[PDB]
RNA sequence: UCAGGGUUCGAUUCCGGAGAGGGAGCCUGAGAAACGGCUACCACAUCCAAGGAAGGCAGCAGGCGCGCAAAUUACCCACUCCCGACCCGGGGAGGUAGUGACGAAAAAUAACAAUACAGGACUCUUUCGAGGCCCUGUAAUUGGAAUGAGUCCACUUUAAAUCCUUUAACGAGGAUCCAUUGGAGGGCAAGUCUGGUCGCAGCAGCCGCGGUAAUUCCAGCUCCAAUAGCGUAUAUUAAAGUU
């Protein structure tokens, strides 16, 4: 058999720039579905494309099947890389978290707070 | 200490306090046979629900008629009675509720119902299939022997869809000891 | 023979009970404070001591027996009390001068059965059960 | 009695060893109450009078 | 906890108060007698080049001591909100994972046919006797199915992970993919079964068991109770119309 979606709650958002709804999965099958497949499927129903499409938060019911989350579809991709959480960027590529440990960045600052004027020490040399 | 979490709870049975009484002790024995129970706390938790139900109705009971609290509050017990079909449409007042027994809602339950409208060839076998996922109320497969069945739902209990009793792929011995024509006596 | 009914005496009544609860044994025992300075436990369920010496009470007449108790020494008071050790051969797994954690006897102040003058028992050896070492599920770390 | 009569452990120190004769695998759960509901409920052979014990030895 | 009346508890996540080793005195500030601020005395205690300098975990982790008695020197600001010059920074507040039988809810550990025997209803037979519908035992080989505990692919979950849920591929014959804790004189459900000890060892909340034929001790077999739980010590409530 073949999976189905359908959607409930729609509302377009001319606040936020975009469309959200809830999605169902239908698939009395094999597995919990992909996301990345879902976007290609809200893609061809909405008639955009599959790089503004955000979906989260997927869970499948007891007995498998019918499986409901949350979706956003993003007038732009200008918008879509404004407001979007980072985290949910960085999903499929559009965001790169830099940084090492927080207990670094800790440490680090109460080095920093020891002197006084241009603190070359931590600055640049750690 | 601040936390986002929730603590109520409750118990759900009370124990006896004539711990040894022969009495009690064969009925709740001829009970726990006749619907297949596995406890006896399954028995206490059915008296604990029973008993509280007979408190509320008998503190309705006691106030005068035409009381809108009284009044709201047994069309509310009596229509949720109904709903699970433990009381007839044709009493539907608080004076017969106090005429209840503990077996029925001990009748009420899934595993019994399962039994008794003939998907099961016992009780004992009824549990067993009810635990192992073969059993459908609607759409939703209920693992769950203890599901108290509404009175709507009764037309639709049968056979998950996804299971060997009725449109289902067989189970790994039925795929074994067929795989024996080919890898148990055709491959080894 | 008597006692004020009328609609003005609360404070006679309240008074009186509040007064006369100070008769009841359990009442003044829990609520006086001489018990919970004489008690050998703090207060507490249980205790941890240090064996002074093992001992030989002898039952009451209508029994005979030598019950074989020991002679405990309380860490947090210094307190010598008397316990007992009861199982077949349970006396053999307690040495001298070594920690034992006993607990109460089964009636909050007193001594239970034929056994005179003793009001603890013996719960744990060397941080391991004497119901352990009774079925050999255990054994003494050396 | 010979030596210090008053020897602790002296009886548990001289009962003559039995090993268990166990084998077969009790039943569990459901399936023990199911087994008792059948040995007195509907396995039954009455009599007037009689006595009959679970455990009678006699 | 509780028939009606009452009795006991409230260090503890919400509101109010108080304190930051013990007292005392102040600066700044709208707001402090502030201790993640300062100044002295007392008690402790750290470094010293002996002149001097520095301190306050009843914050989050962790350690010693005390005890009958209580967890990781983990990850993150993604959620909830707070602060700032601020849509952008920060938060051991808080969120998340670990230890966790304090305690609360759901409910695995065997289901089903055959044969053999047994019982019951029944049919005829003067009666024996037989057949036959239901059930239960019981043993044997079975006999076939059914399934989740476990190993484990991918998705899903989330800040990133785990867990659950969804799913493949493996995964049961009962000898192991082996249920325990208490008891069997009475109160109080269950044996006058068999060996050992002989007023000893021990048991026993209470009454009471043991002195050569022990229903109570030590064990074997059998049986009873609750059951993933059960026993014990103590505080307290009902029983107590013994406040
Ligand atoms: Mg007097
Ligand atoms: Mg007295
Ligand atoms: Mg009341
Ligand atoms: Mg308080
Ligand atoms: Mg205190
Ligand atoms: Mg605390
Ligand atoms: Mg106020
Ligand atoms: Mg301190
Ligand atoms: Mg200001
Ligand atoms: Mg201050
Ligand atoms: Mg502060
Ligand atoms: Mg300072
Ligand atoms: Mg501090
Ligand atoms: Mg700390
Ligand atoms: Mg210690
Ligand atoms: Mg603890
Ligand atoms: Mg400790
Ligand atoms: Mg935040
Ligand atoms: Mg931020
Ligand atoms: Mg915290
Ligand atoms: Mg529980
Ligand atoms: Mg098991
Ligand atoms: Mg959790
Ligand atoms: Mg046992
Ligand atoms: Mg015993
Ligand atoms: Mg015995
Ligand atoms: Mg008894
Ligand atoms: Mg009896
Ligand atoms: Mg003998
Ligand atoms: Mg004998
Ligand atoms: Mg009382
Ligand atoms: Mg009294």
């Amino acid at each position: 058999d073949t999976v189905t979606i359908r959607t409930r709650k729609f509302m377009t958002n001319r606040l936020l720039q975009r469309k959200q709804m809830v999605i169902d999965v239908l698939h009395p099958g094999k597995a919990t579905v992909p996301k990345t497949e879902i976007q290609e499927k809200l893609a061809k129903m909405y008639k955009t494309t599959p790089d503004v499409i955000f979906v989260f938060g997927f869970r499948t019911h007891f007995g498998g099947g019918k499986t409901t989350g949350f979706g956003m579809i993003y007038d732009s991709l200008d918008y879509a890389k404004k407001n979007e959480p980072k985290h949910r960027l960085a999903r499929h590529g559009l965001y790169e978290k830099k940084k090492t440990s927080r207990k670094q960045r800790k440490e680090r600052k109460n080095r920093m707070k020891k002197v006084r004027g241009t603190a070359k020490a931590n600055v640049g040399a750690g | 200490m601040p936390v986002a979490r929730s603590w109520v709870c409750r118990k759900t049975y009370v124990t006896p306090r004539r711990p040894f009484e022969k009495s009690r002790l064969d009925q709740e024995l001829k009970l726990i046979g006749e619907y297949g129970l596995r406890n006896k706390r399954e028995v206490w938790r059915v008296k604990f629900t029973l008993a509280k139900i007979r408190k509320a109705a008998r503190e309705l009971l006691t106030l005068d008629e035409k009381d809108p609290r009284r009044l709201f509050e047994g069309n509310a017990l009596l229509r949720r009675l109904v709903r699970i079909g433990v009381l007839d449409e044709g009493k539907m007042k608080l004076d017969y509720i106090l005429g209840l027994k503990i077996e029925d809602f001990l009748e009420r339950r899934l595993q019994t119902q399962v039994f008794k409208l003939g998907l099961a060839k016992s009780i004992h076998h009824a549990r067993v299939l009810i635990r192992q996922r073969h059993i459908r109320v609607r759409k939703q497969v209920v693992n769950i022997p203890s599901f108290i069945v509404r009175l709507d739902s009764q037309k639709h209990i049968d056979f998950s869809l996804r299971s060997p009793y009725g449109g289902g792929r067989p189970g790994r011995v039925k795929r074994k000891n067929a795989k024996k024509g080919q890898g148990g006596a055709g491959a080894g | 023979m008597g006692k004020c009914r009328g609609l003005r005496t609360a404070r006679k009544l309240r008074s009186h009970r509040r007064d006369q609860k100070w008769h009841d044994k359990q009442y003044k025992k829990a609520h006086l404070g001489t018990a919970l300075k004489a008690n050998p436990f703090g207060g507490a369920s249980h205790a941890k001591g240090i064996v002074l010496e093992k001992v030989g009470v002898e039952a009451k007449q209508p029994n005979s027996a030598i019950r074989k108790c020991v002679r405990v020494q309380l860490i947090k008071n210094g307190k010598k009390i008397t316990a007992f050790v009861p199982n077949d051969g349970c006396l053999n797994f307690i040495e001298e001068n070594d920690e034992v954690l006993v607990a109460g006897f089964g009636r909050k102040g007193h001594a239970v059965g034929d056994i005179p003058g003793v009001r603890f028992k013996v719960v744990k050896v060397a941080n391991v059960s004497l119901l352990a070492l009774y079925k050999g599920k255990k054994e003494r770390p050396r | 009695v010979h030596g210090s009569l008053a020897r602790v452990g002296k009886v548990r120190g001289q009962t003559l060893k039995v090993a268990k004769q166990e084998k077969k695998k009790k039943r569990t759960g459901r399936a023990k109450r199911r087994m008792q509901y059948n040995r007195r409920f509907v396995n039954v052979v009455p009599t007037f009078g009689k006595k009959k014990g679970p455990n009678a030895n006699s």
